[PDB]
């Protein structure tokens, strides 16, 4: 999607300030939101790719506007919405339609054993590799309006392929209901002024993007 | 000049309630239990953040083999001292050298290794840092008082899938026999996002 979220390469955004001393939570209800979404993901509400998504859906102004933890609270007022879990009204009263007729699955005796351990993406079996470390790879040129993780300012670019990380699931799919679709993932490494350009470029810099199998194409 | 898209912009007057009305809602149905949810803010206020990479680090510089064993698998690396979980099952670690200079992003959103360095500062996953960080580092690592020289590589790397980064920045010189402990009060947040060096003696 080529939305706001994808900043890479914008300009206009201004210095980059930063807190004194800046606290974990800047406001208690920041604990709140930020703690609902292992809740959440514990239940298996909404994976994290549409996660992602929901927030890269979210009016441009409103993610511009809106501190961290606002899109999290945008998404678990509509996301859950779309998934059926609650319904709109309910959202908007903040009233219950009907009792506890869930069970949470996120409880105090897991919590630390579900932080420690987490979920890895990393899967077993999946695509075979197409490209070796060395490669020269380009960077497909594509425009989905739905969830991927290929950066606008990548596309069409020429890379080298540094690392292989093994397979993966696909967000692309994984966030639309169409399965994992596991595949390999490969750090690629660009020079500053392929990205950029001569101009807006240093001769020593180069930026380095993780990035799916088929989202490649052999130099 | 107030803050408008840099992180620390003021948040909406009813938020507070707004949040409030959400997690009763989400109690109400059964969905969340409230003592576990202490548990989770406990845990990211409390017992995860970066002294926990400092010790990663600290170790890294006083023992060869555990530093060989941390880049050839950051995941087994880090869980030596006991880290790891959500949002670094699949860790990387980047070593600085004197070739090449290390620093991470998350153009998209805000992925960052939470189990070393916790929650992410809100200037991380903001739109400054975020556009910025892979068109001009220099410029922007110049704001946090950081000039790289000219002839040094930065490497830039975009945190755009499930593995997660963390620097192992350089040893400051004059540190001699330093203890794990003393060496580990030296490295910094920033000098494990790469946007800081560690404290000089
Ligand atoms: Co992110």
């Amino acid at each position: 999607m080529n939305g706001i979220h994808d900043t890479g390469g914008a300009h206009g955004y201004g210095p980059v300030y930063r807190e004194p001393n800046e606290p974990v939570f800047r406001y208690d209800w920041e604990k709140t939101v930020m703690s609902l979404l292992p809740a959440l993901l514990a239940n298996g509400n909404f994976n994290l790719d549409e996660f992602r998504h929901s927030i890269e859906r979210m009016g441009p102004a409103h993610y511009l506007e809106g501190t961290y933890y606002e899109l999290w609270l945008h998404v678990f007022e509509n996301l859950l919405v779309e998934k059926g879990v609650l319904t709109a009204t309910e959202v908007a009263t903040g009233k219950a339609a009907s009792g506890k007729t869930a069970t949470p699955v996120l409880t105090p005796a897991i919590v630390d054993g579900l932080l420690s351990t987490g979920a890895s993406a990393a899967r077993e079996e999946g695509a075979r590799a197409r490209f070796a470390v060395g490669d020269k790879v380009r960077v497909l040129n594509k425009n989905p309006v739905g969830h991927t993780r290929m950066p606008r300012y990548t596309r069409g670019k020429v890379g080298t392929v540094v690392i292989d990380h093994g397979v993966f699931v696909t967000p692309d799919t994984a966030a639309h209901g169409k399965g994992e679709h596991p595949q390999h993932v490969y750090t690629v490494s660009f020079t500053s002024v392929e990205l950029w350009g001569q101009d807006a470029s240093s001769p020593k810099d180069t930026i380095r993007v993780d990035l799916w199998d088929d989202y490649l194409e052999p130099a | 000049h107030d803050h408008h898209h840099d992180g620390y912009q003021a948040p909406p007057e009813d938020i507070a309630l707004r949040v409030k009305a959400l997690e009763s809602l989400l109690i109400e149905k059964g969905l969340v239990d409230p003592a576990a949810m202490d548990l989770v803010v406990q845990t990211y206020e409390h017992k995860v953040g970066p002294r926990n990479g400092a010790k990663v680090v600290a170790k890294a510089w006083v023992d060869p083999a555990y530093k060989a064993r941390l880049l050839a698998d950051g995941t087994a690396g880090i869980a030596e001292l006991g880290f790891s979980g959500v949002q670094g099952e699949d860790m990387v670690i980047l070593e600085n050298t004197p070739a090449v200079h290390n620093v991470f992003v998350c153009t998209l959103c805000s992925c960052y290794p939470w189990p070393t360095l916790g929650l992410p500062p809100a200037w991380y996953k903001a739109a400054p840092y975020r556009s910025r960080m892979v068109s001009d580092p220099r410029g922007v690592l110049a704001e946090f008082g950081l000039v790289i020289p000219a002839n040094k590589e930065i490497r830039v790397w975009d945190t755009t899938a499930e593995l997660r980064y963390m620097v192992l920045p350089e040893r400051p010189a004059g540190t001699e026999a330093y203890s794990e402990e003393q060496l580990a009060e030296l490295v910094t947040r920033d000098s494990m996002i790469g946007t800081g060096l560690p404290t000089q003696p």
